[PDB]
């Protein structure tokens, strides 16, 4: 969406490519096309992703478990 | 994003009509509710306190443009406004902000690398005072109307040519002294810095004179108090006259006792000094202020070489000349009915000074008067269709934004903009770069001004184009904020 | 842009109204008229033909649905539920672009695949009394009480297996439903030939006719 | 509320003018007119505009009937008279608003009208004589301008003006007269429009009644008839007795509007006749009046002398078409124009241009007293009247001065409707006419007006942009009368 | 007043132009109409929605009437004209605001249309006449994608005979044609394949009592509107006379004495087609009687009752300009489409006789002509060139709406189409209307009649100049 291309179409192409190929295909933000994302040097950090996986879940379940907001 | 575009468009439209020599005047009411008439875009915009943050961005970009070019702010406003208003309909088509950003960047790079291909430059050098004065008519025609340019160019250039030492030129030394009186034709040029005093006990031929700038300017018991006041005043004046002080400057008043004490040591009583003088004196003759009258010390004391009163303009004014650089400071003496039209004259003088300084940094000149604008527009819009991809629309829009400026100049001249722009664009294919718009004729006729000598600068135009493009790109990127 | 949202809301409202009718265990609604007389029913066809719908396009949906599925037996409420769910699912993708033509192509491809699947899943067990019992029970327990349906299944299945001898499905005239108002609703059977509504003023004329000749001729 | 009712009447008149102002001129814009039932109405000329306009205010209504009665006299300039009247009304109302009593206004307006109408008679043109050739051609081409057909346009102008001058009548009054329906268009095939030449008389494309016609017969008595010579089963079969009797009377070329006879070829070569079908009634009357004859309801019961005659008949094939050249009859009314091309449909532009050239040439041929067009007359009166007022002396100085200034509203409207800048063009016209009287050497500069085709100053006496003197005189008189009538109301 | 009136007209124009801009193409969206009573109708046709919608602005009413009258003139393209006019007015927005008079705009538009005609006549690929293969290709291009997908053969054969039974060699070589003299018989009953073509008109009416002769080897049909005329007909003794008066039994025997077979209760809708098929002349005035009273009619007649109703069979006419196209089937829900398709096919045959060409479809022709004008504008000068480029740019509206009502992004597809099209010299690449992908039209087999394209462009330009010529609308409310 930010790159300007069609939202669902790009993901459809990416998933179609990744289905057949074990390579972690990525998105190229200049043509809206699937890309290997390894040789292009688009690497992102790892510890950030690992911490994000916990930090999203904790807040998600906390907000989802709330009930009956009160005017304290 | 459309609100930001609307705000920038309105701001550009406010000052668009002031473009060129045919700018409408403006009724300027300052914060303190004072009448003011002018046509300069920078003066009104610096007075315009706009509220939309996009307007803030575009105005501060214009301010940065004025910082190192000294003029063309009206041009950058018109150009950026055109760029944004075209980007408005390009966004309305359904395009993305990013892709028009890359298109604009490519167009800007193309314009920068095609600009130096219009070589109508300075003839031989900053010398030949008459020739360069004829060259400096551009900004003079720009701010002040063409009626007075013949004298304004000579007054502005004769002063800046006084000190062409080693190819280094500076602006701060160039100052203008306010002298009301007879008509504009009576204005002239002088060397040094001019301001007036009060007393007549003045000595002309003075050697190195130490300038004393003041930070703070000017029945038995009754007789005792009067005698004490007399003793205190005598002590103050003898403290002033210490270390062989010969000249003293002050923004205060005069007194019979004060002038008697001043003439006791044969010292002139420079009084009614301008409020702007206290630190310009320090920066021009290495002076400093005194907390009171008792502590003038030689270490914290000024030094001027020539201190004599000049009767030029039928007014008593003291001028400082033959300084350490022996030619650095060079004032301009003015004459007019009132300060209202004086302001435009001195602003035109400043614009001429800045354009001459740009010439010092660049002896390369380009044709003006809508010539280079339409030339660059033609080159870019011809290159546009040769570039496949989505940046092509941004390229044509950048070209149209270039097209906007001559249209604004035309409609300010009072002629039909569409007809003259069509004629000029059509002729530019074979009636090449040197062609352009003609001001005098009421019919929309074109005229080649290579002979006319009205040629705007190169480096200033380059920086103006670059900075206006960057401003439009930056303001296009922001999406929204709650307001 | 927003007309689609309006149609979606109307279809979802119609679906939600018709949710609690599908299945034999589903509850039943009741219809009230301006006169005061009320009708108690659960079948979708009569519900859509009798409901007073507010939203216009919801009325469109009801009218077109009844018109099309009058041809087949029933499945009206199931059809309405499926179309409402289709619209909702399509909306969850439309809300982020996804021009409706692509969703239409996906729908048509899924329809083709489902048609082939149904073709290859259908079970062609040979007809007998037991299968007709089962079909009658399944089609009757979704419109009336449990034991009433169980009683009526035998009558309807016997009538239908009687009809089946022609080797061609015919209906309307050949099966007639008579209506009367005896207190014992448990009495429900089938009568061959014809049953006439009433007779004339005759004191014990023939009664047990046995063999008879029919000429009528008004 | 309500004050200075004359101001409200003047505002109503100004509104009526502004409704019609932009529509003046051939390049004027169209208007949309809507009634209660929503009918459509598209037009340029203001006569029908005021005919169908729904006016409500009484003072505006007065201008409406003044324009209407202007229409019934000359049928042109109603827009000009309305605009002139509105400008005079607003100027006079202003003059009242600086406290000049309206009686002096009315006296000055009457005096200025008399002075201007006297000035017209002393500065008109009578060049529409036999010696006016190039002016007629270029006027016809200006009427035909903005057309590609102008490559051979000069030849078309020459032939059309020659045909219209040859076909000219000589009535009882003596003034030249021309029948518009006498000449008509006629398509042709083969060679293109560059070879479309003149036809000396009316020619009908039909079957060859008699090819053995002499090139120039001694006498060709045209006998137009409606009864067909067809065999049936004073005669039972009208085939022989009628034609024999009409030939014995003296008629030579007997024309039957209906079909031909089977054996009529033998009869028509020994009697100099021919049966030509598809004769247009609008053209049958024209040829009857050209020969001098009349249509016969029936031949039964005149024909010896009532039936007209011609001095030659040509039967030849021209541009792949055989034509019945019944030309040079007793009265020169029989004429036609050949249109070379492919069909009538794509030649609509050239036939329309020929029609407009015919109309303008017929308008300028009559009313020999003529005036220059393109606003030249208005500039000339504006030069005359200002000086005349300044030399008049009495209290009516400002009345005549504002009259002179108001006579220059028509050039402004023409310049606006031509997309050119109004002020520049009117200033150029006035400056050009300045030396037309200030310097007697520039005496021929009086005929300087607007060139509507481009919007430039140019002589129109040479250009032929012409208007009848009577039309403009009555226009000015009607405008002045309307102005007086309105200003005399309070 | 001033610019505001023109702005109002052209805004009202743009609104009804873009109200249905999505409704064309093979993937047209379906519009939603509701009257203020709850009645609901779902519509996919531009003419129907424009008819049912109610608007009050005179400009909108005028353009709706323009579309309606263009509908009968050519048939197809009834919405492309509205879209083109609206887009041209929307681009003229920007020139009306910068204070240029409408006159120069009209001049530029007329020059642009003059270039339009020549450019269309240039790029149009030629097509022959009556050859089966590309004729059926045309049928697939235009007639299909509708409810006659499984019954295209009947429409094909009906069109093939129709384009040959209305030939008019009046003033040239068969270039004249009509669509109203075809004796079409839309009678429900039987399978749809029962339709057939019969040479010569046929009449739904016949003699009440068939105790009499109708068919003669030389039918000399005579049109006519007291026995005086009956025994004055003996002037030539035509075998059959068609009139509009009742005949009694004694009157029928009087006809037999007169060697004529008159008819009764027959409308003009049959009489005019009878006259066209037989080529006779009507005369009743005693003085008008001559040798030209009777013109020979058809060449044969037949008595036959089809579908338990009495018909008159005028077969093997002298002039095959008014023949019969019989049509039998279930109902009329399929045959109105057949009627419009045969009208389109007759127009195609007529224009192929006029200009045997087929411009590429799918916006390929639009791209070609836009490229031609945008390259020609570079040479010519004058301030008038801005509208000249604007009309060409706004003519791109057809491909953009085609891509829009397909799912694909218009901007990228349009840029790819144009950028490819400029470098291409004579390719005429277009866009697939079903998948929204670039494809050469000669490969995809889609083409458009030349006459309808010329009519659409000329009508759009004329409507633009008409709506920009108007300077005021005030004549009351
Ligand atoms: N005599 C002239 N004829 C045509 N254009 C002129 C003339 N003098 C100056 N100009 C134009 O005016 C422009 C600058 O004017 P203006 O915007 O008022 O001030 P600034 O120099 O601050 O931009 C220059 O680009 C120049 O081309
Ligand atoms: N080609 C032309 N060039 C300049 N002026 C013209 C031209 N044709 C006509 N006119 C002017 O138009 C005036 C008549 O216009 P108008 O009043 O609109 O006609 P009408 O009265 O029939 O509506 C004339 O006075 C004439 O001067
Ligand atoms: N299958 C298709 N593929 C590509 N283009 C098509 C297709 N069908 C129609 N078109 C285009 O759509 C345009 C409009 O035709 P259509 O929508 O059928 O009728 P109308 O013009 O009356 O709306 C035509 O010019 C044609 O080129």
């Amino acid at each position: 969406q930010n790159s300007g291309f069609d939202l669902q179409e790009t993901l459809v192409k990416i998933q179609a490519e990744h289905s057949e190929s074990g390579q972690l295909v990525g998105v190229d933000l200049n043509t809206g096309e699937p890309m290997v994302a390894a040789e292009v040097g688009v690497w992102d950090n790892y510890c950030v992703k690992k911490q994000l996986l916990h930090s999203c879940t904790v807040i998600a379940t906390n907000i989802l478990l709330v009930d009956e907001i009160m005017r304290a | 994003v459309y609100r930001n575009i609307q705000a920038c468009k309105e701001l550009a439209q406010t000052t668009r009509t002031a473009y060129g020599p045919n700018g409408m005047n403006k009724m300027v009411i300052n914060h303190l509710e004072k009448l003011f008439v002018t046509n300069d875009a920078a003066t009104i915009l610096r007075e315009l306190e706009v509220q939309h943050p996009a307007a803030k961005m575009i105005v501060m970009a214009s301010h940065m443009q004025e910082q190192e070019v000294g003029d063309g702010t009206n041009f950058v406003l018109v150009f950026a406004g055109a760029l944004l208003e075209l980007a408005e309909e390009l966004l309305r088509i359904g395009l993305s902000v990013s892709e028009v950003i890359e298109g604009y960047e490519i167009a800007c790079r193309k314009a920068h690398e095609i600009l130096p291909n219009l070589v109508c430059c300075s003839a031989k050098n900053l010398r030949d005072i008459d020739e360069v004065s004829s060259l400096l008519r551009t900004s003079i025609m720009s701010k002040q109307y063409g009626n007075e340019v013949f004298l304004a160019k000579l007054i502005a250039q004769a002063c800046v040519s006084i000190f062409p030492d080693s190819g280094h030129f500076n602006v701060d030394n160039i100052r203008v002294c306010k002298i009301l009186g007879s008509g504009i034709s009576s204005s002239s040029v002088l060397h040094g810095m001019v301001f007036k005093k009060e007393t007549e006990g003045d000595v002309t031929s003075v050697k190195d004179a130490k300038i004393a700038v003041y930070s703070c300017p000017f029945a038995e018991e009754l007789m005792n108090f009067s005698k004490g006041e007399e003793n205190l005043m005598d002590a103050q004046v003898k403290a002033i006259a210490d270390t062989g002080a010969n000249v003293v400057v002050t923004g205060g008043k005069v007194a019979d006792m004060a002038l008697h004490y001043a003439n006791k040591y044969n010292i002139m009583l420079v009084r009614l000094n301008s409020k702007w003088d206290l630190r310009r004196l320090c920066k021009t003759v290495g002076a400093t202020a005194l907390p009171r009258l008792t502590p003038p010390v030689l270490e914290e004391m000024g030094h001027c070489d020539s201190v004599y009163l000049s009767e030029v303009g039928d007014t008593q004014v003291v001028v400082f000349k033959h300084e350490k650089e022996d030619g650095a400071i060079s004032t301009i003496v003015l004459r007019g009915s009132t300060d209202n039209l004086m302001d435009d004259i001195e602003r035109a003088v400043d614009d001429g000074v800045n354009t001459f300084k740009v010439l010092t940094r660049d002896k390369r000149l380009v044709p003006g008067g809508g010539a280079t604008e339409i030339e660059l527009a033609k080159q870019i819009t011809s290159y546009g269709e040769t570039c496949p991809g989505l940046e092509q629309y941004a390229i044509k829009k950048f070209a149209e934004a270039f097209e906007a400026i001559p249209r604004a100049l035309a409609e300010n001249s009072g002629v039909k903009a569409n007809e003259v722009i069509s004629k000029l664009y059509a002729v530019h294919q074979e009636g090449n770069k040197n062609v352009g718009l003609d001001i005098e004729a009421e019919v929309p006729a074109v005229k080649d001004m290579l002979e006319a000598g009205i040629l705007d600068t190169y480096l200033g135009k380059y920086w103006a184009i670059k900075l206006a493009t960057n401003a439009a790109v930056t303001v296009l990127r922001v999406d929204q904020i709650i307001m | 842009q927003a007309a689609l949202a309006v149609n979606i809301s109307a279809a979802r409202g119609l679906q939600d109204v018709l949710r609690t009718n599908l299945g034999p265990k589903g509850t039943m609604k009741m219809l009230v008229s301006g006169a005061g007389d009320i009708k108690l029913t659960k079948d979708g066809n009569v519900l859509l033909h009798e409901m007073q719908i507010q939203h216009p396009t919801a009325s469109l949906i009801a009218k077109v649905a009844t018109a099309q599925d009058d041809i087949t037996g029933d499945g009206t409420t199931s059809n309405v539920l499926i179309i409402g769910e289709l619209l909702k699912q399509a909306d969850l993708y439309i809300s982020e672009g996804l021009h409706p033509r692509i969703i239409t192509e996906g729908f048509e491809a899924a329809k083709e695949k489902a048609l082939q699947f149904l073709e290859e899943v259908k079970v062609s067990r040979e007809m007998d009394r037991e299968t007709l019992i089962d079909v009658a029970r399944t089609s009757l327990r979704t419109k009336v009480h449990a034991e009433l349906a169980d009683v009526l299944t035998e009558a309807v299945v016997d009538s239908i297996l009687a009809i089946k001898k022609q080797d061609e499905p015919i209906d309307l005239f050949m099966i007639e439903i008579m209506e009367m108002k005896h207190k014992s609703e448990t009495d429900t059977s089938l009568i061959r030939g014809l049953v006439l509504d009433h007779g004339a003023r005759h004191p014990d004329m023939k009664k047990r006719v046995e063999d008879a000749y029919i000429l009528t001729c008004n | 509320t309500g004050e200075t009712i004359r101001s409200q009447n003047v505002m109503a008149a100004a509104s009526i003018a502004n409704i019609v102002k932009s529509s003046l001129g051939p390049v004027g814009l169209d208007k949309m007119l809507v009634d209660d039932i929503g009918d459509v109405t598209i037009t340029n000329d203001g006569a029908t505009i005021l005919k169908l306009l729904e006016v409500e205010h009484p003072a505006a209504k007065v201008l409406c009937e003044l324009a209407d009665l202007q229409d019934k006299e000359v049928g042109d300039g109603t827009t000009s008279v309305v605009i002139i009247a509105a400008e005079l009304l607003k100027n006079a109302d202003e003059l009242v608003k600086q406290k000049i009593h309206p009686t002096s206004v009315i006296s000055g307006y009457r005096l200025a009208c008399k002075e201007a109408v006297r000035y017209i008679n002393e500065n008109l043109i009578v060049n529409t004589d036999e010696l006016g050739r190039d002016c007629l051609i270029n006027a016809a081409k200006t009427s035909m301008s903005s057309k590609i057909i102008g490559i051979n346009g000069d030849f078309f102008a020459n032939m059309v003006v020659d045909a219209v001058l040859a076909i000219k009548y000589t009535d009882i009054r003596g003034q030249p007269r021309y029948p518009v329906n006498s000449v008509n268009i006629l398509k042709a095939h083969g060679r293109s429009q560059m070879e479309s030449m003149l036809i000396s008389g009316y020619a009908l494309n039909c079957v060859v009644g008699s090819q053995g016609m002499p090139k120039r017969i001694v006498n060709a008595k045209i006998a137009c008839l409606d009864f067909s010579l067809q065999k049936t089963k004073r005669e039972s079969d009208i085939t022989k007795e009628r034609i024999q009797k009409i030939l014995a009377t003296g008629a030579n070329v007997i024309l039957t509007t209906g079909g031909i006879d089977d054996m009529c070829l033998k009869y028509f070569v020994e009697a100099g006749a021919m049966a030509v079908r598809r004769v247009l009634k609008r053209d049958l009357k024209r040829i009857a009046k050209a020969s001098g004859a009349t249509i016969l309801s029936t031949l039964a019961n005149f024909e010896a002398a009532m039936l007209g005659q011609a001095e030659e008949v040509v039967q030849e094939r021209i541009c792949d078409d055989e034509l019945i050249l019944i030309k040079n009859t007793k009265a020169r009314t029989s004429a036609s124009i050949i249109l070379r091309g492919a069909n009538d449909f794509m030649c609509d532009e050239m036939e329309r241009s020929l029609h407009d050239a015919l109309c303008v040439v017929k308008r300028v041929l009559e009313s020999k007293s003529v005036v220059p067009g393109g606003g030249a007359v208005e500039a000339a009166l504006s030069i005359y009247l200002e000086n005349y007022a300044t030399s008049m002396g009495s209290r009516e100085q400002l009345a005549i001065a504002e009259f002179a200034r108001s006579l220059l509203v028509i050039p402004n409207t023409l310049a606006v409707n031509a997309a050119q800048d109004s002020t520049d063009l009117v200033a150029k016209l006035r400056a050009f006419h300045n030396e037309a009287q200030v310097n007697p050497e520039r005496k021929n500069l009086k005929w300087i007006g607007l060139d509507l085709s481009n919007g430039k100053p140019r002589d129109n006496k040479q250009a032929g942009v012409f208007e009848p003197t009577i039309v403009k005189v009555k226009s000015l008189k009607f405008a002045t009368e309307a102005a007086i009538t309105i200003l005399r109301i309070d | 007043s001033g610019r505001k009136v023109q702005s109002g007209n052209i805004n009202a124009a743009k609104t009804i132009a873009d109200i249905i801009r999505t409704c064309l193409g093979p993937k047209s969206m379906m519009k939603m109409l509701l009257d203020p009573m709850g009645g609901i109708v779902m519509t996919n046709d531009g003419n129907a929605i424009l008819r049912e919608i109610q608007v009050q602005h005179p400009a909108a009413k005028s353009m709706i009437e323009i579309s309606r009258t263009q509908d009968e003139e050519v048939g197809d393209g009834t919405t492309s004209v509205i879209i083109l006019a609206g887009e041209m007015l929307s681009v003229a927005e920007h020139f009306l605001e910068q204070q240029m008079h409408p006159t120069v705009v009209i001049s530029a538009y007329r020059k642009a249309l003059d270039d339009m005609i020549s450019t269309l006549k240039k790029i149009s690929i030629p097509v022959d006449i009556s050859d089966s293969d590309m004729m059926l290709n045309i049928i697939n291009s235009s007639i299909t994608t509708k409810a006659i997908s499984r019954w295209s053969s009947l429409a094909c054969n009906i069109a093939l005979d129709a384009v040959k039974m209305v030939q008019f060699e009046e003033n040239g070589r068969k270039e004249i044609d009509i669509k109203k003299y075809a004796r079409v018989e839309k009678i429900p009953g039987g399978i749809i394949e029962d339709s057939c073509v019969l040479r010569g008109v046929m009449i739904n009416k016949d003699v009440t009592h068939p105790r009499m002769r109708r068919y003669i080897k030389n039918p000399r049909i005579v049109l006519l509107d007291i026995q005086q005329l009956c025994e004055d007909i003996i002037q030539l003794k035509p075998d059959v006379v068609i009139t509009e008066k009742g005949i009694s039994d004694l009157a029928q025997h009087y006809l037999m004495r007169a060697n004529i077979t008159a008819i009764r209760r027959v409308r003009k809708t049959d009489n005019n087609r009878i006259a066209r098929a037989c080529g006779a002349r009507i005369v009743s005035r005693p003085e008008e009687l001559r040798e030209d009273d009777v013109g020979t009619g058809a060449g044969l007649l037949e008595i036959k009752k089809i579908g338990d109703e009495y018909f008159t069979f005028i077969t093997d006419c002298k002039d095959p300009k008014a023949c019969t196209i019989l049509l039998r089937g279930a109902s009329k829900e399929i045959l109105s489409e057949v009627e419009r398709n045969l009208q389109d096919a007759m127009q195609v045959c007529r224009n192929v006789l006029l200009d045997p060409q087929l411009v590429p479809g799918g916006g390929a022709s639009e791209m070609a002509v836009a490229h031609a004008l945008t390259e020609k504008s570079k040479a010519m000068t004058g301030v008038e060139q801005w509208p000249y480029r604007a009309v060409a740019q706004a003519l791109e509206v057809i491909p953009r709406t085609l891509i829009q009502n397909c799912g694909a992004s218009t901007i990228r597809l349009l840029t790819s189409l144009r950028a490819k099209h400029t470098q291409e010299n004579c390719e005429t690449w277009g866009v697939n209307g079903e998948t929204g992908t670039l494809v050469d039209m000669k490969e995809l087999g889609i083409w458009e009649p030349l006459a309808v394209k010329l009519q659409t462009y000329k009508t759009a330009v004329e409507t633009a100049v008409l709506l920009l010529r108007i300077d005021d609308i005030v004549s009351g409310h």
